[PDB]
């Protein structure tokens, strides 16, 4: 009754400003888990995060962290708003879990791409998806980690872009954690070990969009080093210009294997599996195939980019100035890429940010 | 050309 209180979810404890009622789970991952609520106070339903472990090492914090100024720091009709974040714990010394509340659509992406739709929905889902994005984008901010688990859909046909524990600026190193982003989406400047630019995103796009089609993961993938060959298999062996791009211990193995040409897009999509095509231009099958043949391109220097996306003849015929180029978010400038602190030392700033946050 | 407003989630 000290104004909070716990439901045993599931496996672990829960322990939420009373308002939160009914808490069921829906989200079991790689960060902790987070279920439905229903906000009494707010009078509309609600989705809560438990971080799990956010010091179990330097690392977590330094992705902790960011979640929150990142979920704080950045808005869009298109990215799930950050509702609150609070902390059971009275003091420092207590403090230890938080819990992050936000906004609550009706379903996941993977719930889509299990049926299909029309050019009408697709192309709009998919516009909006690359709205989210670019508001990301415009303010350097890479997801690092765009896939079906990490978008939401609701009912009157919105989605909404998830999860920014992973998300990050910059590229310097060729991320010395590339193991953390989910394997089946992972863009070859990851797998490759490369420094990515903000176009990696558009990789998982495809990879999704591509999903959406299919109806089934585009480059499976039985381990991570298996992913790569997927990889080729399909859109064959990358030029010389690339490999000469890789680490000498990469460029070697990647040279090693056998050599593939791929197939054509309209072999990898054949018609069939794209919408009905009406009799309009701008969306038809050949357009939607042509912007997929843009984003699945291991190249990067040679991959689409938001800008373009946004611009293309399928995603373009919902085109809005405001929703397309919003303003850019403004992180203060604790944000960064590399800034290493002790396991304590980031606790600290959790705290006095989970605090000015409750 | 209008966005929709619907989606049968189920
Ligand atoms: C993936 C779970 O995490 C999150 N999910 C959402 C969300 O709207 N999920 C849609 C959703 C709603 C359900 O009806 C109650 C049931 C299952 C769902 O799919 C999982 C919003 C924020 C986070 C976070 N953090």
């Amino acid at each position: 009754d000290n104004n909070f209180y716990s439901v045993e979810i599931g496996d672990s404890t829960f322990t939420v400003l009373k308002r939160y009622q009914n808490l069921k789970p829906i989200g079991s991952g790689a960060q902790g888990i987070v279920c439905a609520a229903y906000d009494a106070i707010l009078e509309r339903n609600v989705a809560i995060k438990k971080l799990s472990r956010p010091f179990q090492n330097q690392t977590h914090a330094k992705r902790a962290y960011r979640e929150l100024v990142l979920m704080k720091c950045v808005n869009h009709k298109n990215i799930i708003g950050l509702l609150n974040v609070f902390t059971p714990q009275k003091s420092l010394e207590e403090f230890q879990d938080v819990y992050i509340v936000m906004e609550l659509m009706d379903a996941n992406l993977c719930q889509v791409i299990q049926m299909e739709l029309d050019h009408e929905r697709m192309s709009y889902l998919l516009y909006q998806m690359l709205c989210g994005i670019k508001h990301l984008h415009s303010a350097g901010i890479i997801h690092r980690d765009l896939k079906p688990s990490n978008i939401v859909v609701k009912s009157d046909c919105t989605l909404k872009i998830l999860d920014f524990g992973l998300a990050r600026t910059a590229g310097t190193s060729f991320m010395m954690e590339p193991e953390v982003v989910t394997r089946y989406y992972r863009a070859p400047e990851v797998i490759l070990g490369m420094g990515y630019k903000e176009n990696v995103d558009l990789w998982s796009v495809g990879c999704i969009m591509g999903e959406m089609v299919c109806h089934k993961i585009l480059f499976p993938g039985r381990d991570y080093i298996d992913q790569w060959n997927k990889v080729i298999e399909q859109l064959g062996t990358p030029c010389p210009e690339f490999m000469k791009k890789l680490q000498p211990t990469v460029r070697t193995y990647v040279e090693n294997r056998p050599k593939y040409a791929g197939y054509s897009f309209e072999k990898l999509f054949p018609d069939v599996l794209f919408p009905a095509d009406s009799e309009h231009n701008k969306l038809k099958a050949s357009q939607a195939r042509d912007l997929l043949s843009k984003m699945l391109v291991i190249d990067a220097s040679k991959r689409i980019s938001v800008d373009e996306a946004l611009q293309h003849p399928y995603i373009n015929v919902w085109y809005d100035p405001s929703e397309a180029e919003a303003p850019p978010p403004k992180i203060p400038d604790k944000q960064l890429d590399e800034r290493e602190h002790t396991i304590e030392e980031w606790k600290e700033l959790i705290y006095k940010e989970v605090m000015d946050l409750e | 050309p209008k966005r929709p407003t619907t989606l049968n989630l189920f």
